[PDB]
């Protein structure tokens, strides 16, 4: 049975904003489509042209040249000097001569683009570029590494290379496959969206081939099953953004200058959903390979073999012989016996080391020297130190930065619950259930057939609890929030809280 | 797409060995310009199943190198797949296995012509017989190119070999 | 229970429209009144009707300060006049230029992204086809932004242009004016699923026009199997305001009369979409039907689990062959139980082709897998040319006409969860071997009924209702 997408009635249009001359209302989503309901292929607001007065204030006018399309306010300084600073089209028509535009032919860092572009850190999606890295700023930082002439762009503060590590895999055992979601739990919050401190960048979240690391572990949830966790990590380069005054990429500066100063939802929104909710200030940059191996505690313990067993033997592939079957019973996963999958993750250099090889078929040889090369030509972010969106809304670059700011931050936390796959109506046989805009797709468990996930090989299955959306702040006579675990609440089985509250 | 006539029997076993690239018919980007930079290029073919294992022995920067493909089975004796952005038709169109030979590759719908022989001096009448049939596979004279004839790899070395395999 | 078939009925042509001076055309148009049923006789004329015609007075020029194109009235700012780059299909902002000198960025000597072009077609829903390009695929407008491919290195060689090298030339990938992002997917371990069907309609159930060419095994000694993987290369986001529109598109978006005309909008939408795409992802299906012969295969004492098996390794992929081997010919192909193998491959650069090979090659040629979309008329408030009103109220008016002119739920009943298709002025129905009637005549149907017409107002609302278990609102409001 499908479900229909529906959205919520229209909001009460807005006055007349002075600057953009123009009003807003906008409809919310109550009601994903699903399992094939029809979508919502129309659009989530309007805007009307206006006729006010009320007085607006611009900015400080422009002392440099004013591109032409972009309306970004490029240095004359900038002007015929090989470079596109406009960024882009032309400080650089009607030149005579040009003034600078090197002997030196320089590659960017590789990579590059990737950290300029903003971040939805609720579905951990890449957005639109916020930051423009191909600007330098006039100058010419070049930099070597591994014999290429690389060229810093003006916002990076920092790209200092990483002395080469070791394969060395760490290796984590688990019994329960409950105990197993602590590699798979990778958000936290501190007030104003802010996190200080590095993490993790769980890239793969709602993502999109976590989705088959979603189908591949989770039909080991009726857990006779005890798992081996490897995991290797390769750093190659650590970045730093400028502290400040950076370059905005002049599509993010655009759409910026074009938003309201009377709250409206709609435009906010849109904004988070073409670029996101955070930038990276610092990172890591690398690459990982993790491979899980998962084995049934039954047939692993009429072999006579140990956690141990496998943990120590897996540091090459306690002192006695297990390369057995140990290895071979694993060899033979898909034919013979024993090992339930062995499941790969590799983020970073991933060009072939996937087909015919690191994914399903070998674990893994001494071709991590060969993957070693490919991270150094293709990493990932691994670790990410991250900012709200609204800090690069600043004065300088935007009149009424402050306005703009705080409604950043409300429409935030709008966003937060309205992205949520919480509003997914549940799959059955233990699904994942996955948000995209006003669609809502089922991630299903090997063994699981159809949308919603229903047609199996396997009777009663366990099917896991999980939560609707937060009810709305009771606001102010004190604040509680409060949640069902009726979202699929467990049919035969079985986290976080039902209630929470904020002072206010 | 396009699609002419194999090798009446084409003989894998006849048309083993090494062969001598001689000319390029074809227009790419390459040739064109880098055109001047044609090395000196040697096939070495092999039966393999209704496949064709090839080995193409040449120099990138000076170093002797040696790519091995596989020139597939089409299911069609004569024609061969093998595959970067595209698929790679090959068609033996024409051979005595002791002298000469023309092939045919078609890479995304586009045609190009290659003529090889066994030993040079190549043969003029083979060299027009060639130029003929370029004039008929809808190239123009200036998109013949003509490869080196000495520089010729003698082996490729271990380290210096692409495996496409 | 055989309903009564149906005669079908075309309004009158409505009055000739005006001249149209900048191709000397009249036009009308008719509308489908009733679609013919069941034997009902078809009605031979067409829908939309033309004139030559030469009571033309005059023949857009509108680009204020800004260049504009010779025929094409496309708005140029006049700094990418002769900046070594077509941005009219003229040719006229890069003409006349003699000595002129050209900065390179070092950026047009690369390649679009991938897709770049099937993403700036319009879409139609009731056929679920690509109409023709909305956006313009190839604007750059100046811009120099650029995605970086990490395989650009792997040494390669190249058969045809005899070239052996790294690949500098697909180190990056130009984005055009027309997208806001496009970023790639690492290929990640796919999961290539299988399943196994008893017979034709079992298979065809999963899915619901193969499913002609397959109608000639549906003999209950034919059992199938299938091969599916869905697999992302890119997610990519179109550019929301000051969009550019492909200039054949802003022709025909010109040539359209303040004043509504229906059939001047309709065949706009036929032309250019219900919708557009505002986003997605690019990728592709590697997709295969393997029938097989039942006593064959057990003659040779095996399964189809079994000839799933060594067919996947003559691929490459993972979850008697004293002939098979490949699976290259029909003899071979026989040999092993297997009648034909269906091809559902969708993207890549029809036959047989290796998983490792489709994969390799896919990233460079995708076709839009999954897409955001919005109709069609959204765009013109999202363009350079600014307002245009009339022609957008015009254009939601006509859309809503247009679909509902053409939905297939006018396609009577279709009994046995039996498919109604509506096709020109024809309306059949794809109901499987299984019931025989016209509407085909024990687990029952259910199916909407068409949206009813607008009940006139009780207080500036209308409603809107239906009827047949089937899903969803019965009941709407305007
Ligand atoms: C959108 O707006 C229209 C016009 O006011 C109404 O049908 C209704 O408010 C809907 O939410
Ligand atoms: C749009 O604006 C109109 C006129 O100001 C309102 O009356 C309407 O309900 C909506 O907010
Ligand atoms: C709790 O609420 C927050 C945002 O309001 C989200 O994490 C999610 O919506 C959940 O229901
Ligand atoms: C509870 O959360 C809702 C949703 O944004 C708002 O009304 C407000 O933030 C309140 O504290
Ligand atoms: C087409 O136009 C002609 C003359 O008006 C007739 O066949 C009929 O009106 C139809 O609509
Ligand atoms: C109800 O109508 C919906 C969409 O219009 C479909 O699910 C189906 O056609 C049913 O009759
Ligand atoms: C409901 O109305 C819509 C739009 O007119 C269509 O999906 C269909 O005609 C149905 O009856
Ligand atoms: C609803 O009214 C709309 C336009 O206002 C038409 O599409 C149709 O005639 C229906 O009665
Ligand atoms: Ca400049
Ligand atoms: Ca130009």
């Amino acid at each position: 049975m499908p479900i229909d997408c529906e959205l919520s009635s229209w909001s009460s249009w807005t006055t007349c904003d002075p600057c953009q001359k123009k009003r807003y209302r906008y409809a919310y989503l109550l009601q994903p489509s699903q399992f094939h309901g029809e979508p919502c292929n129309f659009s989530d607001k309007e805007v009307e042209d206006c006729v006010t007065n009320r007085p607006c204030r611009s900015q400080v006018r422009c002392e440099g040249f004013v591109c032409a399309q972009t309306g970004r306010c490029v240095n004359r300084r900038l002007l015929c000097n090989g470079d596109n600073d406009c960024g882009d089209q032309s400080d650089e028509a009607n030149c005579r001569r040009i003034y600078k535009k090197c002997q030196h032919e320089m590659d960017q860092y590789w990579g590059i683009g990737s950290l300029a572009s903003g971040i939805n850190l609720f579905t951990n999606s890449f957005e639109g570029p916020v930051l423009d890295h191909r600007y330098y700023a006039g100058g010419c930082s070049p930099h070597y590494i591994l014999n290429t002439r690389f060229r810093k762009p003006y916002n990076v503060e920092s790209y200092t290379p990483q002395t080469q590590g070791k394969y060395e895999f760490i290796l984590k055992e688990y019994e329960s496959y409950s105990d197993f979601e602590r590699n798979v739990t990778e958000s936290g919050f501190s007030f104003g969206f802010k996190i200080p401190g590095i993490f993790e960048l769980g890239i793969s979240s709602q993502s999109d081939r976590g989705k088959h690391y979603i189908r591949r572990t989770k039909r080991f949830s009726h857990t006779k099953s005890v798992f081996l966790h490897a995991r290797s990590d390769l750093e190659v380069a650590h970045y730093k953004l400028k502290p400040r005054s950076l370059m905005l990429h002049y599509e993010f500066l655009q759409r910026v200058k074009r938003l309201p100063l009377e709250y409206s939802y709609g435009e906010y929104r849109d904004l988070f959903r073409d670029f996101g909710t955070h930038y990276i200030t610092e990172a890591v940059l690398g690459g990982i390979y993790e491979y899980t191996l998962v084995m049934n505690k039954e047939a692993m313990e009429r072999g006579d073999y140990t956690l141990n067993n496998v943990h120590a033997c897996a540091k090459n592939d306690s002192v006695g012989k297990c390369r057995g079957i140990l290895n071979e019973i694993k060899d033979r996963n898909k034919r013979d016996t024993m090992v339930e999958d062995l499941v790969v993750l590799v983020r970073g250099g991933a060009s072939e080391h996937i087909t015919t090889l690191a994914y399903q078929e070998l674990p893994t040889a001494d071709l991590m020297q060969e993957w070693g090369d490919a991270v150094q030509y293709n990493p990932a972010i691994i670790k990410v130190k991250v900012e709200p969106l609204y800090e690069l809304v600043t004065a300088t670059d935007f009149a009424y930065s402050s306005t703009v700011r705080q409604n950043m931050k409300q429409a935030l936390e709008e966003f937060q619950k309205e992205v949520s796959s919480c509003h997914c109506a549940p799959c059955q046989g233990n699904g994942v259930p996955v948000l995209k805009g006003s669609r809502c797709d089922c991630i299903c468990p090997v063994g699981s057939q159809g949308l919603a996930c229903e047609v199996s090989y396997r009777k009663n299955t366990p099917i896991d609890g999980k939560w609707n959306c937060w009810s709305n702040w009771s606001s102010c006579s004190g604040r509680r929030k409060t949640r069902q675990r009726q979202c699929n609440n467990p049919p035969p089985q079985n986290s976080g809280p039902a209630s929470e509250t904020l002072d206010c | 797409i396009s699609t002419i006539q194999p090798k009446a029997n084409f003989d894998a076993q006849q048309f083993a060995g090494t062969w001598l690239l001689v000319a390029v018919g074809s227009a790419c980007r390459f040739l064109q310009e880098q055109g001047h930079r044609a090395e000196a290029t040697t096939l070495h073919v092999a039966p393999q199943g209704t496949a064709m294992a090839v080995s193409t022995f040449r120099k990138l920067d000076g170093i002797c190198w040696q790519v091995r493909q596989l020139y597939g089975d089409t299911g069609v004796l004569g024609r061969f797949l093998l595959q970067a952005r595209g698929a790679v038709h090959v068609v033996v169109a024409e051979t005595d296995y002791q002298s000469f030979a023309v092939l045919y590759l078609e890479r995304a719908g586009q045609l190009s012509v290659k003529l090889y022989a066994r030993s040079l001096p190549v043969s003029d009448s083979v060299l027009s017989g060639f130029e003929q049939r370029v004039q008929e596979a809808h190239l123009t004279e200036d998109q013949i190119f003509y490869f080196p004839k000495y520089g010729f790899c003698e082996a490729a070395d271990q380290f210096h070999v692409l495996d496409e395999v | 229970a055989t309903p009564a078939a149906v005669t079908c009925q075309l309004s009158n042509w409505s009055e000739w429209t005006d001249c149209f001076p900048c191709q000397d055309k009249k036009y009308r148009h008719r509308s489908l009144l009733q679609p013919n049923k069941f034997g009902g006789t078809i009605c031979s004329g067409d829908i939309w009707d033309q004139a030559s015609c030469s009571s033309s007075t005059t023949c857009q020029a509108q680009c204020g300060q800004d260049f504009q194109c010779k025929e094409t009235g496309r708005c140029l700012k006049r700094h990418l006049v002769c900046n070594g780059d077509q941005d009219c299909l003229d040719g006229s902002d890069e003409d006349d230029c003699e000595d002129v000198r050209a900065i390179d960025e070092d950026c047009s000597q690369y390649e679009p992204i991938p897709g770049s072009q099937k993403a700036a077609l319009g879409y139609n829903i009731l056929t679920q086809e690509d109409a023709q390009s909305v956006y313009d695929a190839s604007y750059y407008g100046g811009q120099c932004e650029t995605v970086y491919n990490g395989e650009w290195r792997e040494l390669r060689y190249d058969s045809t242009c005899e070239r052996l090298y790294y690949g500098d030339d697909e180190k990056y990938f130009r984005k055009p004016y027309n997208f806001l992002k496009y970023h790639f997917e690492a290929l990640a371990d796919t999961g290539i699923s299988s399943e196994f069907y008893d017979n034709a309609n079992d298979l065809l159930s999963k899915v619901k026009s193969f499913l002609n060419e397959l109608n000639k095994y549906n003999e209950k000694k034919f059992i199938f199997t299938r091969i599916f993987t869905k697999v992302q290369t890119a997610h990519f986001k179109m550019r929301k305001d000051d969009i550019m529109l492909d200039e054949g598109m802003l022709q025909s978006l010109m040539e359209l009369p303040d004043q509504y005309n229906y059939g001047m909008y309709a065949k706009f939408i036929n032309d250019y979409g219900t919708h557009y795409i505002t986003s997605g992802s690019m990728g592709g299906i590697y997709e295969y039907i393997l029938v097989i012969d039942k006593a064959k295969m057990e003659s040779l004492g095996i399964t189809s689990r079994d000839i799933t098996t060594c067919f996947g390794g003559s691929l490459g992929i993972q979850y008697h062959c004293k002939k098979f081997g490949g699976g290259k010919t029909e003899r071979a192909r026989k040999a092993m139980a297997v009648e034909d193998i269906i091809s559902r491959v969708r993207g890549g650069s029809r036959s047989t082709i290796t998983y490792r090979s489709w994969g390799r090659s896919l990233k460079y040629n995708p076709v839009v897998i999954d897409f955001e979309m919005q109709p069609i008329h959204e765009v013109l408030r999202h363009t350079s040319l600014g307002p245009l009103e009339a022609k957008r109220q015009n254009l939601r008016r006509a859309l809503d006409q247009y679909l509902m002119e053409f939905n297939a739920c006018r396609c009577g009943p279709c009994f046995n969860n039996g498919v109604p298709i509506l096709e020109g002025t024809s309306c059949r129905c794809q109901c499987r071997l299984g019931s025989l009637g016209a509407a085909c005549e024990a687990k029952a149907d259910g199916s909407w009924s068409c949206w009813s017409s607008w009940s006139v107002c009780r207080a500036g609302i209308q409603e809107r209702r239906r009827e047949c278990s089937c899903p969803g609102r019965k009941v709407q409001t305007q």
